């Protein structure tokens, strides 16, 4: 019972500390106006879309692996599969836009005040969740209770997804670990290395650099195993879950789900003008 | 039994 | 030996005039309004924001009506806005962005404009080709326009950093008298209601008042430590207020030629940009450096009220001739109209 | 009818806070031997433009500068030539550098007509306006002694307050030179750097 | 000359301003204090009008 006592552990305190830190987030940007800039636009955005990720993804992966069946209803099953890849998109595409604004502010001051305007931003947040709930669509579709039975003779299930045939399926999961997680992981290295090179052409400059690099680094350790895994099933779904069904994947999926508790961290509670932002949001 | 695992 | 014989003379009636002064000072303001009530807490809040601005607003005056009013921003736009709806009735572009003044004439015809071009701008508002126009351009002052104020159609005062008053008749684009005795630059101008004489404050700490008849200053005031930036009369005419860098507001009557009060409390720390009185004039409302804008009781000079709810300097304030409506703006960028 | 009046109005407004946002506003200070005039190469006003970025020039001919408190930077001529109104400029320069106004916009500081001070030291009495000048020990090596002095007394004004909120961009110029604009440019391209440093949530 | 001609002005002005009649300042007190006695009712400021009839809602 120890692994299973460790596994609850975790996922209860990354849930709670991911709980707090998008919801102060969210708070502190909603009562301070003064703190209303094109970078905490993308922030506040990024805030609710971890906020989804942390409450549609964290105990609706821990429940059913706990219980070695899927508790919930059908309808449960399409609508948590469908947020979980909703706000896994948008995430990453409010983390490459973060990355692109920084770097035409820092590497490009001049030509980027013709564009980067508050109405801007609200452009580009706009257009980022209606092209996230757009292409996760298939989720609600294709994701159906498939049943076994227990030793217990008790009926049981197991919540997954499938498109028609294994072709679609191996092209779909190379589509989502190549739009969601590779180019938007080579662009925010591109990004922030040319910040950081320009940046550094001293102690605040090595302090910022840090960061940076901190940033690029935490991106693919969370996304790589868990976008790398979803490929391996995809085409020898016998040795992927041979190998990583049950305990080894929920800890590949804790570690996806922890950027969603990193990111307030790293963005908001890091920069005292910020940190004072929440001095003044409560009494 | 149970076997695989949701996308996300 | 002239020159000192003057300068004897002189210092010996500015002391006849302290002596003719502290003889009339026989009890204060305060001492006199001891026993009454005090306004209670003025608790006050926004009934509508007007957001067109995209600078510094810096002026603003409502129309005779209390609906319309004009505001001036340093984005060259000059808005005439209807209160009620929100709705924009006119912008007008001005020809220089640096302006510091707005003013609307009491027939509702024209608004006057003006402040780092050394010229008052009027604007006729009922032509018959549907669009907004330039009626005159006032060119005399040789330093900046502080404030303007038309008395009639035709007939328009100014403030100036040039440290003079002038009068304009508007149909033939001259002065009618320049007023000359302050030392700094006027900022500020304040009409009587029944038109026969204004005041103006001034850098030196300086507030005249003027006989817009005969040219000349009947009597001058001193008390602030700082330039004042703004004066108003009080709604009898007999007296007026004024506020200043000083952190303070003052209060003259004009027959006694002295202060009655002054406004202030040692958590006001800053400037007093603008001031106006309600329709009693039972109310002193000051705008101020710290963002905030306070409501003073003018007669038991108590702070009854704070008109907090914009993120910059409140640069301009008014009250509608109903007695309604308090108007501020702000260089943030926006007007907002109160209670 | 008359709300379809009121947004074809907050239309063209907005199409026009466009156009105000693509220029950069500079305001000029210093007294007459200065040359402001000539640091010029392209209240009066004057637009010049550098690598498709548009630049718009102000001089008026305590009060009027808080109209000011907004723009990218102050441009601030010195006449560096004679020494008899040297710390006429210093009290003048502490006098922007300070203004309440004025607390978050940086100085472009010209100390001009250097040209004039080289034939000055080449020839200057500055020892006796500036008696720490004795010894100074940091091109001709006394005029490096008296450029760098004359500049280390307005830099070392501009270190003693400003946290950091603004700073000082000194440069030497002659009358004939050209590279003013480049060097505005260069500065004002800095000043945009280090705020979108701080509002991009970098620092 | 100059100093002298117009220190004769800042001395004929100081004639002027001294040349007027002042009252008491407790009567020039008492008459603001009337005076907003006889205008507190129509001020919709220091008491504020109901919902009904303010313009501003």
């Amino acid at each position: 019972e120890w692994q299973p006592a460790v596994q609850i552990l975790l996922y209860s305190l990354i849930f709670l500390l991911s709980v707090l830190g998008n919801t102060l987030v969210i708070t502190v940007l909603i009562r301070n106006k003064r703190m209303r800039t094109v970078t905490n636009i993308f922030l506040l955005s990024l805030a609710v879309s971890d906020l989804m990720l942390c409450l549609f993804c964290m105990p609706f992966n821990l429940i059913p692996n706990l219980l070695k069946d899927f508790i919930f209803g059908s309808a449960v099953c399409k609508t948590t599969t469908y947020f979980m890849g909703t706000s896994v998109s948008v995430s990453t595409l409010n983390l490459v836009a973060i990355a692109l604004e920084r770097y035409s502010a820092i590497c490009k001051p001049l030509q980027s005040r013709v564009w980067q305007t508050k109405s801007h931003a609200l452009k580009v947040i706009a257009a980022t969740w209606c092209l996230s709930f757009t292409i996760m669509t298939p989720y609600p579709i294709y994701s159906n209770l498939v049943p076994f039975t227990k030793n217990n003779n008790q009926t049981a299930n197991m919540c997954r997804f499938l498109l028609p045939n294994d072709v679609m399926q191996q092209s779909w999961h190379t589509f989502l670990l190549l739009l969601l997680f590779f180019i938007p992981g080579v662009v925010m290295a591109v990004a922030y290395g040319l910040i950081s090179l320009e940046l550094y052409q001293l102690m605040a400059k090595k302090r910022v650099i840090r960061m940076l690099i901190v940033i690029v680094v935490l991106f693919f350790l969370c996304w790589m195993p868990i976008f790398s895994a979803n490929a391996w099933r995809a085409y020898d779904t016998a040795s992927a879950e041979r190998r990583l069904s049950g305990t080894p994947i929920s800890f590949i999926l804790l570690l996806s789900y922890t950027s969603s508790c990193v990111n307030p961290i790293i963005y908001c509670f890091m920069n005292k003008r910020f940190r004072l932002g929440f001095m003044a949001t409560f009494p | 039994d149970y076997m695989g695992w949701m996308d996300f | 030996s002239e020159l000192d014989q003057l300068r004897q003379e002189a210092e010996q009636l500015k002391n006849q005039i302290r002596d003719a002064r502290k003889a009339c000072a026989d009890a204060t303001l305060s001492q006199i309004t001891n026993n009454i009530d005090p306004v209670g807490r003025i608790q006050m809040r926004t009934r509508r924001t007007l957001r067109g601005h995209l600078a510094k607003i810096y002026a603003m005056h409502w129309g005779t009506d209390s609906r319309l009013l004009v505001s001036a921003s340093q984005d060259g736009k000059l808005i005439i806005w209807d209160s009620y709806t929100t709705n924009k009735v006119h912008a007008i572009p001005l020809r220089s962005s640096w302006v510091m003044t707005c003013a609307y004439a009491p027939s509702g015809n024209y608004v006057a404009c003006g402040g780092l071009d050394n010229i008052c701008s009027i604007y006729n508002l009922k032509t018959r080709e549907g669009n907004v126009r330039v009626s005159r351009e006032l060119a005399g002052h040789t330093g900046y326009l502080s404030c303007c104020r038309f008395l009639d159609d035709n007939q328009i005062v100014t403030s100036s950093g040039d440290t003079t008053c002038a009068l304009w008749d508007i149909e033939t684009g001259q002065q009618t008298t320049t007023f000359t005795g302050h030392t700094g630059d006027v900022m500020s101008l304040s009409l009587a209601p029944d038109t026969r004489l204004f005041v103006s404050g001034a850098c030196d700490a300086s507030a005249k008042l003027w006989d817009v008849r005969e040219g000349m200053c009947r009597q001058t005031f001193t008390g602030h430590e700082s330039d004042i930036n703004a004066i108003c009369f009080f709604p009898n005419g007999n007296a007026f207020a004024t506020g200043s860098d000083d952190a303070t507001c003052r209060l003259f009557d004009l027959r006694a030629d002295q202060e009655l009060m002054t406004y202030s409390h040692d958590n006001i720390i800053c400037g007093i940009t603008s001031v106006s009185f309600s329709k009693s004039g039972r109310l002193l409302l000051a705008g101020y450096d710290d963002f905030n804008c306070n409501v003073w009781d003018a007669l038991k000079a108590d702070r009854a009220g704070v008109l907090a709810g914009h993120d910059n300097r409140v640069s301009c304030l008014g009250v509608t001739d109903d007695g309604m409506a308090v108007a501020t703006g702000s260089w943030d960028s926006f007007l907002k109209i109160w209670n | 009818a008359a709300v379809e009046r009121s947004k074809m109005i907050d239309r063209n407004l907005r199409e026009d806070g466009e156009k105000a946002r693509r220029t950069l506003r500079l305001l000029l200070l210093g007294a007459d031997n200065s040359g402001k005039s000539t640091i010029v190469k392209q209240i009066f006003e004057t637009k010049f433009q550098v690598d498709k970025v548009n630049f718009h020039m102000f001089d008026v001919g305590r009060k009027w500068i808080q109209c000011f408190n907004d723009v990218t930077a102050i441009i601030f001529v010195v006449d560096s030539s004679d020494y008899n109104r040297l710390q006429e400029a210093l009290n003048d320069f502490k006098s922007i550098w300070n203004n309440r106004w004025l607390r978050t916009i940086s100085v472009i500081l010209f100390l001009n007509k250097q040209d004039l001070l080289a034939e000055k030291v080449l020839a200057s009495k500055i020892e006796d306006y500036f008696p720490e000048f004795a010894r100074y020990t940091t091109e001709d090596p006394r005029v490096t002694r008296a450029k760098y002095f004359i500049r280390k007394e307005f830099v070392d004004i501009s270190t003693a307050s400003g946290d950091g909120r603004h700073i000082c961009y000194p440069h030497f110029t002659c009358a004939v030179d050209t590279e003013n604009a480049r060097r505005i440019f260069n500065d004002c391209k800095d000043i945009i750097l280090q705020m979108n440093l701080r509002e991009y949530n970098l620092v | 000359t100059a100093s002298i001609a117009q220190a004769r002005k800042l001395v004929e002005q100081l004639k002027m301003e001294a040349n007027i009649d002042r009252i008491k300042v407790s009567k020039a007190a008492a008459d603001l204090m009337a005076y907003c006695e006889a205008h507190a009712k129509e001020d919709p400021l220091l008491t504020p009008v109901p919902a009904s009839e303010n313009p501003f809602r």
